[PDB]
């Protein structure tokens, strides 16, 4: 340090000169959002930019569900349920009340709701069996039977 | 005029007495010069009271820097340039981190 | 059993007092969502403090997937039923979901309040006014971030973009909507800046004449309302004369005559007196013979 702080006139090397290490970033004052609403707002930024730049419209379910792959398992399963209840082969009509009143789409909502409730009970029966294997007597045969 | 706001969430004592004494001067001493300070401090620290006693969380981007503080050194609010931290203060910061579940930078600001 | 009977039975005849909502809220959300009552499920979930963020993002999903039944008027409650819908369905006031969520951060995080209002890009009211243009015109009017949101004029009279230039290929209708709401709030210096930012050139001078009028005879002290409005009016006059701008000539000639009355008053207040004579005999506001 003493060899560089004796250096600027005859040793041709590093000065003690102003090093601008700090970049433009979201100011760490109070922004009144919280960690979760800021992660959601960031995923909405990551949604709107793709529409503004003329890209393919992304799935907003996966961009929102990746804010529940974080703190709260009950919000993660709530997003898993919202995903299964939005997995619907909707006719591209100009009218949401016609699609929500369709017989076909109301059958599809119940077909997905039953599939969710059945895989929920399949997860519960799996966890009940794997937690109690000595009672369960599962053996080497994979299948729901 | 930027940056530096980066780290004014990590101090687990300095800001909390800064609120408390200025609350006391505004209320129990009834001081007038403290009222346009109180408004600005309450419009600052509304997240803090919305999460009473909630720690700043641990982060790999703090963890790397605290472990590297014996070579690369760490930037501290108020202080010009990066402080080289002793291996003792580094090991003491990870101890406070896993004793309280506070962020690795917040453990260093507390030390 | 039809789905319509089961939807009603859970929402109306059992309800929030059967499903112990203050202890098992996700179970009542699940009961409504698996019965496809998505609007009622959101208008439930959005009541609870820690869950409003999810209730919005589920509504944004249901909106872009065009599943969300929309309530047909701004003034409606957060949930409604409309005079034409099957009696076991409900509708959400989607605008009123957003304007009760953005209103946590409208005055601190307005960059991202604009993003939540961009889902109103397509949306309109019963007058035909666009709900993105409306909600952004209420946002900027209380956040006051005019330079960042709406962009700026730099000293040449070019326009620097703001955050809003991501969301329209013309900002002029929005900037005039905000300038008009600022004028109706009496924010006349800000309305004048916004009318120049949109180059509604007459409306700038229609405000600067009113602003200079009670101020022209005042002493030009440092930081005074005279010295601010004087250098703002000169900044506009230099841009206008450099860009070849001229207006409704009764407003236009009033603007320059108020500027030369400021040079008359300042050359009088300096004690330079004979200069103020050499100005007023040119201005011919008074007779001398």
């Amino acid at each position: 340090h003493t060899l560089l702080a004796s250096g600027e006139d005859a040793l041709d090397f590093t000065q003690e000169s102003e090093p601008s290490y700090i970049s433009d970033v979201g100011p760490p004052g109070r922004s009144s959002l919280d960690n979760i609403e800021m992660a959601y707002a960031r995923q909405i930024y990551i949604y709107n930019e793709k529409i503004v730049n003329g890209h393919l419209q992304p799935n907003l379910v996966d961009l929102c569900a990746s804010v529940a792959e974080l703190d709260d398992k009950s919000i993660s399963d709530m997003w898993t349920m919202v995903k299964q209840m939005t997995d619907v082969l909707l006719t591209p009509a100009t009218d949401a009340l016609k699609n929500r009143s369709s017989v076909e789409v109301r059958m599809e909502f119940v077909r997905q709701a039953l599939a969710y409730l059945e895989q929920s009970y399949k997860n519960y029966t799996l966890v009940t069996v794997f937690g109690n294997l000595h009672q369960a007597q599962l053996g080497g045969v994979p299948g729901t039977y | 005029a930027t940056p530096l706001a980066v780290n004014s969430a990590a101090s687990l004592w300095g800001p909390y007495k800064d609120i408390w004494h200025k609350v006391g001067n505004a209320l129990w001493r009834r001081q007038p010069e403290a009222v346009h300070l109180l408004d600005k401090i309450l419009k600052k620290h509304k997240p803090d009271f919305i999460s009473l006693f909630k720690n700043p969380p641990k982060n790999v981007q703090q963890h790397e820097k605290v472990q590297k503080a014996s070579t690369e050194g760490v930037a501290i609010q108020g202080q010009q340039g990066t402080r080289l931290l002793p291996e003792q203060l580094i090991k003491e910061a990870f101890i406070l981190s896993d004793l309280f579940d506070i962020g690795e930078l917040a453990a260093v600001e507390l030390l | 059993l039809t789905l319509s009977q089961f939807q009603k039975q859970l929402l109306e005849d059992y309800g929030e007092s059967h499903f112990t909502v203050n202890q098992q809220p996700f179970l009542y959300f699940q009961v409504l969502f698996l019965t496809a009552q998505f609007e009622a499920a959101v208008a439930f979930l959005f009541r609870m403090e820690r869950l409003r963020c999810h209730a919005v993002h589920v509504a944004l999903v249901l909106f872009e997937l065009k599943l969300l039944l929309k309530s047909s008027g701004q003034s409606a409650q957060l949930l409604s039923h409309e005079p034409g819908d099957p009696p076991c369905l409900r509708r959400l006031n989607f605008v009123r979901l957003l304007m009760l969520y953005t209103r946590k951060f409208e005055s601190t995080d307005p960059r991202e309040a604009l993003q939540y209002f961009y889902f109103l890009r397509d949306e309109k009211d019963s007058q035909g006014e666009n709900m993105f243009l409306r909600c952004v015109s209420e946002l900027v009017i209380e956040s006051r971030e005019f330079d960042m949101i709406l962009g700026k004029l730099e000293n040449d009279g070019s326009r620097k973009p703001g955050v809003i230039d991501k969301f329209t290929s013309d900002t002029k209708p929005i900037i005039n909507k905000v300038a008009s709401v600022a004028e109706n709030k009496g924010l006349f210096e800000e309305a004048a800046k916004l009318y120049d930012l949109a180059k509604n050139a007459d409306k700038v001078l229609e405000l600067m004449n009113k602003l200079l009028s009670p101020v022209v005879p005042q002493i030009s002290a440092p930081q005074s309302n005279k010295e601010r409005l004087k250098n703002m009016a000169l900044s506009i006059a230099e841009r206008y004369r450099a860009q070849g701008i001229s207006a409704n000539k009764f407003v236009d000639s009033t603007f320059y005559l108020l500027l030369d009355l400021i040079t008359f008053f300042d050359e009088y207040h300096s004690g330079h007196i004979d200069r103020a004579f050499d100005i007023i005999e040119r201005l011919k506001l008074v007779p001398l013979n």
